[PDB]
């Protein structure tokens, strides 16, 4: 899974 | 835009997982039981869950 971060 | 389900805010994003079936998210620290890091594999939140079969 991806975080709010790692993702933008 | 994604908040936590449990606590309704968006702050600390690199602990705010994010559901790989939809929008919402959830931060690790708020999940119970206890989730000490972001998984690597995919993570459903608890709304996905109820459409599974
Ligand atoms: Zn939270
Ligand atoms: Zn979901």
């Amino acid at each position: 899974a991806r975080t709010a971060a790692t993702a933008r | 835009k994604v908040t936590c389900l449990v606590c309704r805010k968006g702050d600390n994003d690199e602990f705010l997982l994010l559901c790989d079936g939809c929008d919402r998210g959830c931060h690790i620290y708020c999940h119970r039981p206890k989730m000490e890091a972001v998984p690597e594999g995919d993570w459903f939140c608890t709304v996905c869950l109820a459409q599974q079969v």
